[PDB]
């Protein structure tokens, strides 16, 4: 839901069991430290501008199904937070289709040519 | 009307004089029917062998012809679940007869497709209600009977059909219409039926719809395998003497040809080859055991689809190693 | 883009009507819907190819084929300033249907309430967010009751592309409907609504045969049993990898059929207890065409004109 | 943003890059559309399958396809249970996988696909007269995980509605798919990127990137490592990138499913040790194994190369290994409980090995 | 022209009328003179894949009733349908039971329409067998005014009883030398040109089944077009569009085998599993390569045949393709 409610990608759930359940939370940890370590050397004071989107209540940073440590009402309390989460992330892309659309290219420039004229 | 029903049913016996092969049995209900001292019946055999046949022809004979009003027949097309066994069946066992005739009839045709509960429901049934009613069970698998069913009926067993019965059949259908069909035919269709008359009637129609002129043209074995698609027994000898005699290569070709000529299926050819080995005699019983085992486990993968040509190998493989021990 | 309009409902109750039941309709069959803002009148459109409604994928997933058209002649609106700079001065936005029907529903409780106010629209640049403007609405509550809607305005290109279906009027049958207002109205709104006793009906195949000189007749065949409902009452008619459906041969010259869903009979029952002037008009095989006029003169006025197009929701 | 496998995912035909023979074939398939076949496109997981069709699925109708949206479809079963299917939806295209429904498949082929075969596409024309109609896409993914009955329902839906829809399956392997369903279809080989095409593209992620790299041989390592998976290559290369502070060398380890390490543990173990307290701390690592949802087929396969990797082992020993897996295999593909058929596999090996 | 070249080949050129069904006479005579004798039996037909039964079915259904009255004389069940045991003793028996309609001036005038209606039950072998036996006296009770057809590729999985019931009409494998005449046709109509045996070679690598030929046909032929080159189809692409293993790559692995070196097998196994290649299409190969060669004795050919046997069960079980393939290189290394 996560994945495709934030970047638009859809993935297979054989994919995330074999690849992505790992991969990525370590991608999204890392990217989460570098965030943080960024925020703060700028607080103490554009190139890795892909890094500092990552959110930190929405964005997974933990290996699905946790650790694999072999060789080195839960269930209910996760749907709840599945839920609260894609209704979070719902409410994140209903308003984007409104705001902008891609549709064409038009000739933007003359639509800011006549602009709005109001008053009484 | 009965013109256009298919042979199988156009020739359903009406009486039981028309009913062959069974001579016991019949002769058994027969003079019991005479008697009137019928008692809870079983007839117990293979598929297309004259149970319904029987039974409704014993009904006839028992009640004439307004045998339906007295006579109360489910199969496994009907839902007999233990309500209805409950409800239905014990009404109709337990009310009087329409006009006073004798005791009344409960077929129960296939019934082991019938629940376990609702045979154990029938065991009292039978039981309370036998002075008023007589119960008939048709099976061709008895596993499926409680073992309360079974003993509560007297057991008749239907044998697959004689070769006799099965050629005076064929003669009263052969004059019944206006079809010729030659020894050798009626040899190969008596084979090929394996003691059902249903095959026999089957193929008989297919036969006569093959020829271009029924009027006046002769069935031939060829006509017989032509319609079937089966193989001569000239081809299965050929690919038998070829697997055994000839080389790797040469035994592919033959069959391959063989199959190819008349677009054999290779399941009738392993049939047919392991009906000819079951009389061969064998100074080795280790050859036996491979050929049984081989055979089977190659019956069982055709079963389930696969290459066709692999298992044509596997076929002539498995045949020439079992000879080789 | 001035949009200055005045709305009110004590004059010409039937233009309010009009535009209530327009505003309406489209929300019931969208949920947004385009306006064209003409010189010369006003246009609501709801159709599935509107950017934001072909983000839904209703045609691929449910067949939401209907096209519904509404032409408001500018008589309507007391004040009509409508100047922009391209052909006849046409300004197209497409808004949401559930706050412009929420606004006129919380109007007509104040109209009902007592109150004779007007009122006014205007389109307005919000600072708070094809750029996303608001349409401003302001009116009186014997108290300035002013509610803003979002929009967004569409370029000439986005304007030429959604375009009315148009249909081979010489192959076409159109029948008057009885009106509404009339003894037979009753009888035929009944008639339109008696297929909805069904629950499980999805659709309903419509038939007109000639021979007062034609009949109608709605059957289904979803049932155990064939349906057939007959109306004998007084009924008189009017004198890429895309390829062509399949048009099933005439039974006969005669005789035009078509099936439909039953969500859009429901709409054009709708329609028909809405307007008094209703005409069907059917292409065998093809489509169902739902016209409601309204006629007001003084030198004939514009004629109000609502359209529902449906396609066939099966072949024949 | 993005990850690096969707952030640089081609979106046509002409943006392809590896396998052209296949391109080029996929173009042919799109210059009459119309009569477009049934597909079935059968290769190694993570070769660029999805990618293709969605290729050949925008040459067909246009960029449009790769808007996609998510609906749930509510499915209840003869007693009564209730569940649900997400539907991935484009205004001209479908994408399902009933296999997510496990033994419950059959109903959505039954329910969901008939009534899209059934429902025919038809609109009105923008410029000509009359309506237009057009047929409907449906991707069918993990296509080798349904059941035979589904596939069996999907015969005469593929069959009568030709007209409505048009199919387009993808599997990883042949072997699941019942001949009657091959014979309806259109098959489609699609091999993986040879090393130097993964090489290629890792490098081109990289100067997009602006990732430093001491050598190209690092990609070449990478690409190894990935046995071909071109996506998993891109999941490596951006972890190793950020693990490294987007500076790559020589040194830098080589990142691997964690999943994959432990079966390395594990075979390791079973060489080393053999006896029947091994075989339950084996059975412990399993059982670990498939908590984390890991395919049971996979599981073994994995373990099997795995210990064929060993040097230690001979010829006998790898020979053994090879019949005990094949055997084993088609238990698991014939069984109900996998834990049974991994554990005597682990048995057979530590019975051979000793 | 549009609407007519919308459609896949199979679908377009599928049987209209009994005529065009072909290398199937020995029962298309059957059913065709049923259309004067008016004795139609219950059917089973049953054969491999994409042999014509289905096609036939309808042909036969459309020659006795006509599009009119086909649709109150025909009741279709297939796969896709829900055949439960309680459909089975309602919906199936209820229109069994139904009084036959009565046809029209028209249709009477222009067909023959038998007094009874039709009951199709394709794919019959995926119903469960207690179902199947629900339909035993069904079958039998409304023989004059009902006939079952039966269709099925696997007929052991239908129960005895119904087997006995019906009349058996067994399909033939479509070959090279059966069904030439017709994928000559359906090219010829379709204007592709190929080379002389290019069609004997689509018929060989489609065994048996002609809705494959076609198919490969039409890829040929849309690939011809798109190269637009007005060369003749060849040999090589027809093979490299079925999956058919290339010459070279199978030398190569016969000659790993060869050797006997597990190691390098397990190697080249392991490249040779990243092109995708079938595993069922390799085994065939290999078993039409070994099988027919000369250089072997008869004790390596049995070994061989059975070996290759147990693996092509084991992938028609659906197992995993690397595993069976690599076992069965290994097995032959070691004879
Ligand atoms: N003994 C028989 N004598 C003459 N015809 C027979 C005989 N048995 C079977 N037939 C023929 O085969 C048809 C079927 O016979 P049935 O008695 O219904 O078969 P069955 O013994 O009931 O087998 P099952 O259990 O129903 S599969 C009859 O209508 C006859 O045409
Ligand atoms: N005997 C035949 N004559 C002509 N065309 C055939 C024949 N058999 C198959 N075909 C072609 O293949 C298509 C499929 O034929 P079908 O009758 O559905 O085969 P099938 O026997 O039903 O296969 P299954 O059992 O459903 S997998 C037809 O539309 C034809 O184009
Ligand atoms: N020609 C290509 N160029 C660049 N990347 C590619 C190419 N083909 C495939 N990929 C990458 O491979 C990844 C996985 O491909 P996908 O289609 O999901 O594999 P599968 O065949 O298993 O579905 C995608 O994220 C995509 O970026
Ligand atoms: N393999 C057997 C021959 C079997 C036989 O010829 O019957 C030796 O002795
Ligand atoms: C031929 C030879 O093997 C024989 N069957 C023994 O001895
Ligand atoms: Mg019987
Ligand atoms: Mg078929």
């Amino acid at each position: 839901n996560v994945s495709l409610y934030k970047y638009n990608a859809v993935h297979s759930f054989r994919n995330i069991t074999l690849e992505f359940g790992y991969y990525a939370p370590l991608i999204r940890k890392c990217q989460s430290y570098k965030k943080k370590y960024i925020l703060y050397y700028l607080k103490n004071l554009d190139k890795f501008s892909d890094i500092m989107k990552v959110e930190n209540g929405i964005d997974v940073v933990d290996r699905i199904g946790g650790p694999i440590e072999a060789l080195s009402d839960h269930l209910e309390d996760q749907k709840k937070e599945r839920d609260r989460r894609l209704r979070m992330l719902i409410d994140q892309y209903e308003r984007n289709v409104m705001m902008a659309n891609d549709d064409l290219e038009d000739e933007e420039t003359s639509f800011n040519d006549d602009p709005i004229v109001d008053s009484d | 009307s009965k013109e256009n029903l298919p042979w199988v049913e156009k020739y359903r016996p009406e009486t039981l004089d028309e009913v062959y092969g069974q001579n016991e049995v019949i002769t058994t209900v027969r003079k019991f029917v005479d008697e009137g001292k019928l008692p809870h019946l079983l007839f117990y055999g293979p598929p297309g062998t004259g149970k319904t046949s029987t039974i409704v022809a014993l009904a006839r004979e028992i009640y004439g012809k307004n045998y339906s009003n007295m006579v109360l027949e489910l199969n496994a097309s009907d839902d007999r679940g233990i309500d209805v066994v409950r409800n239905q069946i014990k009404d109709f066992a337990s009310t009087r007869q329409i006009f006073s005739k004798g005791f009344k009839l409960i077929i129960l045709d296939e019934a082991d497709a019938m629940t376990n509960a609702a045979q154990n429901a029938l065991r009292r049934v039978i039981e309370r209600y036998t002075k008023n009613t007589r119960f008939c069970v048709l099976a061709n698998y008895a596993h499926k009977l409680t073992p309360a069913l079974l003993s509560r009926c007297t057991r008749f067993r239907f044998q697959p059909l004689p070769q006799e019965a099965i050629e005076r059949r064929i003669a009263n259908v052969l004059v019944h219409e206006k079809l010729k069909l030659s020894p050798n035919a009626e040899k190969a269709l008596i084979e090929l039926s394996n003691g059902d008359m249903r095959r026999v009637l089957n193929v008989l129609q297919s036969c006569k719809a093959t020829l271009d002129n029924p009027d006046e043209d002769e069935i031939s074995d060829d006509v017989i395998y032509e319609c079937c698609g089966a193989p001569r027994p000239s081809d299965l000898k050929a690919v038998l003497k070829s697997i055994l005699e000839d080389d790797w290569g040469t035994a592919h070709y033959t069959l391959n040809k063989v199959r190819s000529a008349k677009g054999l299926a290779l399941i009738d050819l392993i049939e047919g080859i392991v009906k000819i080995l079951e009389d061969y005699e064998l100074q080795n019983e280790e050859t036996r055991v491979h050929l049984l085992t081989k055979l089977a486990d190659i019956e069982y993968s055709i079963s389930k689809g696969g290459n066709d040509q692999i298992q044509g190998s596997a076929v002539i493989g498995a045949i020439k190693a079992s000879f080789e021990n | 883009m001035k949009l200055k309009l005045i709305v009110n409902g004590c004059e010409a109750p039937d233009d309010y009507k009009l535009l209530r039941t327009t505003i309406n309709t489209v929300a019931s069959l969208r949920k947004t819907a385009i306006l064209r803002f003409n010189s010369e009148r006003l246009t609501i459109i709801s159709t599935p190819k509107s950017s934001l409604n072909s983000s839904n994928n209703g045609t691929i997933l449910r067949g939401d084929t209907g096209q519904l058209w509404c032409t408001i002649p500018h008589d309507v609106f007391r004040l009509y300033t409508v100047i922009s700079a391209r052909e006849l001065n046409t300004i197209t936005m497409e808004c949401n249907c559930d706050s412009l029907l929420s606004v006129f529903k919380r109007y007509d409780r104040v109209m009902n309430q007592g109150s004779s106010s007007n009122m006014t629209i205007k389109l307005q640049s919000m600072p708070e967010w094809n750029p996303i403007c608001a349409l401003g609405i302001t009116f009186e509550e014997i108290i300035m009751h002013s509610f803003k809607v979002p929009v967004k305005l569409l370029f000439r290109a986005q304007d030429t592309r959604i375009q009315e279906p148009m249909i081979n009027y010489i192959q076409l049958m159109m029948y008057k409907l009885p009106p509404i207002s009339g003894e037979f109205g009753s009888a035929f709104h009944g008639f339109i609504r008696r297929v909805e006793r069904y629950s499980n009906v999805n659709h309903i195949h419509l038939m007109g045969v000639k021979k007062d000189d034609v009949e109608l007749k709605i059957i289904v065949n979803e049932l155990d049993w064939h349906l057939e409902i007959c109306w004998n009452g007084p009924l008189d008619s009017v004198i890429d990898i895309s390829v062509m459906v399949e048009k099933a041969e005439q039974e006969s010259s005669s005789t035009h059929e078509v099936i439909i869903r039953c969500k859009d009979w429901k709409v054009c029952s709708k329609l028909y207890a809405a307007f008094e002037e209703v005409v069907l008009a059917i292409s065998h095989d093809e489509s169902c065409v739902f016209h409601c006029s309204l006629d007001r003169g003084s030198k004939p006025r514009e004629r109000g004109q609502i359209i529902y197009y449906i396609a066939r929701s099966k072949g024949l | 943003m993005s990850l690096w496998v969707d952030k640089y995912r081609p979106k046509s035909l002409n943006a392809l890059s590896h396998n052209e023979e296949l391109t080029n074939f996929l173009k042919s398939l799109s210059d009459q559309p119309r009569d477009l076949p049934h597909l079935l496109l059968y290769g190694p997981n993570g070769t660029g399958k999805k990618t293709r069709c969605m290729a050949l699925l925008e040459s067909i109708f246009g960029p449009g396809v790769y808007r996609l949206k998510i609906d749930v479809r509510q499915f209840v079963t003869a007693s009564n249970r209730k569940l649900e299917l997400n539907v991935v939806s484009s205004p001209y295209h479908l994408e399902i996988t009933p296999s997510d429904m496990g033994n419950n498949d059959r109903i959505v082929i039954q329910e969901l696909l008939k009534e899209v075969a059934q429902m025919e596409q038809v609109d009105f024309q923008d410029s000509k007269d009359g309506l237009a109609h057009r047929y409907k896409c449906v991707i069918i993914n993990e296509a080798n995980s349904l059941t035979k009955d589904a596939q069996a329902a999907l015969r005469r839906t593929m069959e009568k509605y030709s007209k409505n829809i048009r199919l387009i399956m993808v599997c990883d392997s042949m072997s699941p798919i019942i001949a009657p369903i091959k014979s309806r279809c259109l098959l489609i080989r699609c091999p993986a990127p040879s090393d130097s095409e993964i090489s290629t593209i890792l490098s081109d992620v990289v100067t997009n990137e602006r990732i430093q790299l001491e050598t190209k041989d690092i990609l070449k390592r990478i690409a190894q490592a990935s046995n071909g998976n071109l996506r998993v290559s891109l999941l490596m290369l951006e972890s190793m990138a950020l693990n490294n502070e987007l500076a790559l060398k020589s040194s830098s380890p080589i990142i691997k499913p964690d999943w994959i390490i432990v079966i390395h543990k594990l075979t390791r173990k079973i060489v080393k040790e053999r006896s029947v307290n091994s075989l339950i701390e084996c059975r412990a690592v399993l059982y670990d194994l498939l908590a984390h949802c890991i395919p049971a087929n996979i599981i073994l396969k994995e373990l099997t190369f795995s210990l064929l990797d060993v040097e230690t082992l001979n010829t006998t020993n790898k020979s053994s290994i090879i019949e005990y897996s094949s055997v084993f295999d088609e238990r698991l593909s014939l069984g109900n409980k996998a834990i049974f058929h991994l554990e005597g596999f682990i048995a057979k090996v530590m019975c051979c090995l000793d | 022209e549009q609407s007519l070249a919308q459609q896949p080949w199979v679908e377009k050129y599928r049987p209209k009328n009994l005529d065009e069904v072909t290398a199937q006479d020995h029962a298309v005579t059957v059913l065709k003179k049923t259309l004067k004798s008016a004795n139609l039996p219950h059917m089973l037909f049953y054969g491999p894949p994409g042999t014509g039964k289905t096609s036939t079915i309808l042909a036969l259904t459309k020659e006795l009733y006509g599009p009119d009255l086909m649709k109150s004389r025909i009741l279709e069940l297939n796969a896709s349908d829900e055949r439960g045991i309680s459909i089975v003793r309602e919906k199936v028996k209820n229109f069994a039971r139904l009084t036959v309609s009565k046809p029209s001036k028209h249709d009477l005038e222009n067909y023959p329409c038998p007094p009874y209606k039709i009951i199709i039950l394709d794919e019959a072998d995926s119903m469960t067998a207690d179902a199947q036996s629900a339909l035993r006296r069904t079958m039998e009770t409304y023989s004059g005014v009902t006939r079952f057809c039966l269709i099925c590729n696997y007929v052991t999985r239908i129960i005895d009883p119904l087997a006995s019931r019906c009349s058996k009409f067994r399909f033939k494998a479509l070959d090279a030398s059966n069904a030439i005449d017709r994928l000559r046709f359906i090219s010829e109509q379709e204007n592709v040109k190929c080379d002389d045996g290019v069609l004997e070679r689509i018929l060989d690598i489609s065994a048996g089944d002609l809705r494959r030929g076609i198919t490969l046909l039409q890829s040929a032929s849309k690939g011809a077009q798109y190269l637009g080159d007005g060369k003749n189809i060849t040999s090589t692409q027809v093979e490299e569009l079925a999956g058919v293993v290339p010459h070279d790559i199978l030398i190569e692995i016969v000659e790993k085998v060869k050797s006997g070196d597990f190691d390098e097998i397990k190697k080249y196994v392991n490249t040779f599993m990243k092109s995708g290649w079938s595993a069922a299409s390799v085994v065939n190969q290999l078993h039409e390569y070994y099988i027919t060669n000369d250089n072997f004795d008869t004790n390596f050919k049995n070994q061989i045949s059975w070996l290759l046997f147990t693996t092509d069960s084991r992938l028609n079980n659906g197992t995993n393709e690397h595993i069976q393939l690599l076992n069965l290189l290994v097995k032959i290394s070691q004879l």
